[PDB]
RNA sequence: ACGAGUAGGAGGGCCGCCGCGGUGGGCGCGGAAGCCCCGGGCGAGGGCCCGGGUGGAGCCGCCGCGGGUGCAGAUCUUGG
RNA sequence: GCCGCGCCGCCGAGGCGGGAGGGCCCGCGGGAGCCGCCAGGGGUCCGCGGCGAUGUCGGUGUCCCACCCGACCCG
RNA sequence: CGCCCGGGGCCGAGGGUCCGCGGCCUCCUCCCC
């Protein structure tokens, strides 16, 4: 009921920002930081997430469980990859595009994991 | 070896003989009808590596492709053209730069379309040098250097600048005595023209160029 | 002199609106309109001395300012021509002298 | 392997069904246009010809009246007529400088005599139609101001009628056809410019002085200085 | 729905700018195939008759 | 730090709307105010008076908004209000708040130096 | 493809004001509101953001909700 | 005025069949083929020059002033 | 556009084939080197 919870949060949430004409969410497993359908990170099932590591070196790659849905404690498995910068986009697109798990946020994830190494 | 466009241009875009035409002029009834990696050694056995591995870094935006469109050519590869005034032996008038308003001997056009313009420099210590046709007005007034051979090495990488103070090398001096020893025995054959490549052109009251004869 | 004598005639202007982007110079030879083909495309200039120094290509900084034009047009039967400049002319400028330029050459 | 190479030939006998069916079409177009090239100078030499034979004779060979018509509106849409107002919006000319073919009968040009101080018409030649296609053409495909670039556009709205290519609509237009009324009105009104060279004067008719009413062949002139 | 649906039309046309076909030599012989060869027959005709 | 394309930012006009009649009274703002007097001139767009805004004089949807510079501005509060325009930095720039504090704006600039966003107050307090 | 507009009608406003339920782990004596600005800007406009100065304690964005919600005129009212 | 025939005139309005040759033509015989070219589904250069921290560069629309044009006070 | 050539001014909006040719798919000859 993905497009059944857009509805509601399409223009009511506490992590949309509107201002300067622009829309943006502040929600932690949104890739382009955009109020949209697709890169909605609470919205859907499989949700992929690229987070900075706990210290200064590193990223966490986030991913919603199949079963993990109404138990948010174990809903999110979280991947620290901490490599270098060629290998660690190899992983991430291994893990989006190996496991069919949010195609159309492979190279969303990897631009996003690209600005988090800087 | 390829046979050269058995097609003249009757016009620009129009062939001079139709599909059967050429079909007969070819005799065209004679006729009928990767590695993307690369692998090397090492001291734990052989490695496989890939030409061209993915990037490293992914911007956060990136521009799209655009769109494909046709005839727009690079410079290099762009026709050149010449005024029919502008012939190899024809006195200019320069009318920019440090030598505006001096005259000048037209020699050759470089692939770039620039002019290669003389002075000579043993006249109005103007050496060979390039000169655009559009800040250039040609005279009706031409000599026969026909017979003036023109180095091959003169091209457009030859004048082109060199990018702290300027000097004139012995090269540029060496092709400035090749080529004046040529002109200075023809030039003396049109009498007073000697002095009239050292003056300069000048308008004064009563002179329009919208009537004057060049 | 490298340059033709013009003066700045006016904007191009019916007799109740006033077209700043347009100028019409008077060249100090052409009285005819078949005798304004000549000066189709040449640079037009309006220089100028102004209190604050501006930078010369290609020598030392003065007082000296210039926009630069080009005849664009003939204008009616007297050799009168049209001249669009990168900046409307001043209005000052009207009457004053206007450089044409003999490049772009077409001779 | 056997199902990928079967099923690439299909796609390739697909693009090769295309190809040849342009190539069958082309021909045709162009058997028609050589033909409509060699129909148009017979039209004038049969003319030639039969008024040669009634001066032989001493007899005078009257033409046929013309059938074709261009008639272009000089008047603005400031102060007009009810009755002038509604021909108007018949002919399909809206709006000041737009012209529009019309098969000549005594329905139109009890029209055109309505608006004569209005629009400035006449008898349009060969190159004028042709002009008038080829620069200003567009078309009505849905309502829609299209421009004419391709054949195909042509062909699938008048293709039902004879019409393949641009020769065949021209071909309508100048000569009238059966389908005359359909392929004038799939032709969206030649909007024109202002005529180079002046008007004359517009207020008066073209007998008096001025440039409304019937140039017969002096349409020709107006046509050439306003598309 | 899927059995049901058409070819999805995911190609996307835009305005053209219509050149002159009068002026442009290879827009006219492609609404007019004849169009090149009335003007070769018709160059070839003038050069005859000079 | 450079934006991801700088076009040509045309503007239709650069002078400010003026109200009719702003000048000549105090108590009258410069803030436009549609003239509906029945015998109005500026109304009735006579000529030599002044315009009236309408649509048409509207910048390139393209272009709209967007600074001198090439970026487009984006207010920001704190650090999560700043982190949101990680991604899409290429066209939007930050813009620290006024209300916020000497304090916190050192933290602000700070980050954004570390996400390569650009700031149009960069040293505001200091 | 089209674009005038009084009286008038309708819609849109990420125009503005006051207050409420929510919401932003918002903002603030490391300086809020207000005010000034030959400071930088943005929007077609209503307006808004930023900088400086002044000021000394509160204030604002977003989703909804309630109005005593926008002034140049009324020989308007009060004050100067 | 029609209809039939004949004669004659008709750039070649012309169409058919054949004959002596001469020579101008064909989207006839050339395309699921590779390479390029381009008057071909909206611009590019795989062209280039001058200028450089104490007096210059750009902006300064909205600070002043000058000139041409327009322009009468709102409700 | 009836055939060809030339000049001046104005601008390039958009941004993930169609239509004309030529060479080779056929062997040589001449010019130019
Ligand atoms: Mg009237
Ligand atoms: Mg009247
Ligand atoms: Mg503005
Ligand atoms: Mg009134
Ligand atoms: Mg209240
Ligand atoms: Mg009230
Ligand atoms: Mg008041």
């Amino acid at each position: 009921s993905a497009h059944l919870q857009w509805m509601v949060i399409r223009n009511c949430s506490s992590f949309i920002v509107k201002r300067n004409h622009q829309v943006f969410s502040t929600e932690p497993n949104n890739l382009k930081a955009r109020n949209s359908f697709r890169y909605n990170g609470l919205i859907h099932k499989k949700t992929v997430g690229v987070q900075p590591a706990a210290d200064g070196k590193g990223v966490i790659v986030v991913l919603k469980k199949r079963a993990g849905q109404r138990k948010p404690a174990t809903s999110y498995e979280k991947i620290s990859i901490n490599k270098n910068s060629r290998s660690t986009l190899s992983s991430v697109r291994h893990i989006i595009r190996k496991n069919n798990y949010r195609k159309d946020l492979r190279m969303a994830a990897l631009r996003r994991a690209s600005a988090i190494l800087k | 070896k390829h046979h050269c466009s058995r097609n003249p241009v009757l016009a620009r875009g129009i062939g001079k003989y139709s599909r059967s035409a050429m079909y007969a002029r070819k005799a065209l009834y004679k006729r009928k009808f990767p590695k993307v990696t690369v692998t090397k050694t090492v001291g734990g056995g052989t490695r496989v590596v890939k030409l061209r591995k993915m990037p490293r870094y992914y911007p956060t935006e990136d521009v799209p492709r655009k769109l494909l469109s046709h005839g727009k050519k690079p410079f290099s590869q762009h026709k050149r053209k010449l005024r029919s005034s502008i012939t190899p032996g024809t006195v200019l008038i320069l009318l920019n730069g440090r030598h505006r308003g001096k005259r000048v001997v037209f020699l050759k056009q470089l692939p770039t379309g620039l002019l290669l313009v003389t002075g000579p420099l043993a006249i109005n210590r103007i050496p060979l040098r390039r000169a655009h046709q559009k800040f250039v007005i040609a005279t009706s007034t031409k000599v026969d250097i026909s017979t003036v051979k023109i180095p091959k090495h003169l091209t457009d990488s030859y004048f082109k600048k060199k990018k702290e103070k300027y000097s004139v090398t012995q090269q540029r001096k060496a092709d400035q005595k090749f080529v004046d020893s040529q002109l200075l025995p023809l030039i003396k054959k049109e009498p007073q023209l000697r002095g009239y490549l050292r003056s300069a052109f000048f308008l004064s009251n009563g002179m329009y160029p919208h009537k004057l004869v060049f | 002199r490298l340059w033709c004598k013009a003066t700045f005639a006016g904007y191009k202007r019916g007799l109740r609106n006033q077209r700043e982007h347009t100028a019409l110079l008077k060249i100090e030879g052409v009285y005819a309109r078949d005798e304004t083909e000549f000066y189709f495309g040449k640079r037009c200039a309006y220089v100028y001395k102004a209190k604050n120094n501006t930078v010369t290509p290609g020598g030392k900084p003065n007082r000296t300012r210039v926009i630069w034009g080009k005849v664009t047009r003939a204008h009616g039967n007297s050799g009168m021509v049209r001249a669009k400049f990168r900046s409307n002319l001043p209005a000052k400028a009207i009457g004053h002298r206007i450089r044409v330029m003999l490049y772009p050459s077409r001779i | 392997r056997k199902q990928f190479a079967a099923a690439k030939l299909k796609r390739v006998k697909k693009i090769l069904a295309a190809k040849k069916l342009r190539k069958t079409k082309r021909k045709v177009i162009f058997k028609r246009a050589e033909s409509y090239y060699k129909e148009y100078r017979q039209i004038y030499r049969k003319e030639v010809r039969l008024a040669r034979i009634a001066r032989k004779a001493g007899n005078f060979y009257v033409p046929a009246e013309p059938k074709l018509a261009f008639v272009i509106r000089i008047r603005g849409i400031n102060g007009v007529s009810p009755k002038v107002r509604k021909v108007l919006q018949l002919l399909r000319l809206r709006q000041i400088f737009n012209g529009t073919f019309v098969k000549l009968n005594k329905a139109s040009i009890n029209m055109l005599r309505l608006a004569e101080p209005y629009i400035a018409w006449g008898y349009p030649n060969l190159k004028s139609v042709r002009q008038l296609i080829y620069k200003r053409g567009y078309l009505k495909i849905k309502n829609q101001r299209i421009p004419m670039t391709d054949n195909s556009l042509i062909e699938k709205y008048l293709g039902k009628k004879g019409l393949m290519c641009v020769e065949d609509l021209i071909h309508e237009i100048y000569t009238v056809g059966k389908n005359f009324k359909a392929a004038n009105n799939f032709l969206w009104p030649f909007k024109l410019s202002s005529p180079r060279g002046g008007m004359n004067k517009k207020t008066t008719h073209f007998v008096e002085g001025g440039d409304a009413g019937n140039r017969e062949d002096q349409i020709n002139r107006m046509i050439r200085r306003m598309n | 729905i899927q059995r049901a649906l058409r070819a999805p039309n995911k190609k996307v046309k835009r305005r053209e700018l219509k050149k002159n076909p009068l002026k442009n030599l290879r827009i006219m012989m492609r609404l007019n195939p004849y169009a090149k060869t009335a003007r070769r027959h018709a160059i070839l005709q003038q050069l005859e008759n000079i | 730090l450079r934006p991801l394309t700088k076009p040509k930012i045309v503007k239709k006009r650069t002078k400010k709307f003026i109200r009719h009649q702003s000048d000549r009274y105090v108590k009258i703002s410069r803030n436009w105010r549609k003239p509906r007097g029945i015998d109005n001139r500026a109304r009735r767009r006579f000529k030599g008076q002044i315009l009236m805004p309408n649509i048409g004089y509207g910048s390139n949807k393209k272009t709209k908004h967007m600074l001198p510079t090439g970026f487009k501005k984006f207010l920001v509060h704190n650090i999560k209000e700043l982190e949101v325009l990680m991604m899409s930095n290429k066209s939007f720039c930050a813009e620290i708040a006024h209300n916020v504090s000497s304090k916190n704006r050192k933290t602000i600039v700070e980050r954004a130096a570390q996400l390569a966003i650009k700031v149009t107050n960069p040293n505001a307090r200091l």
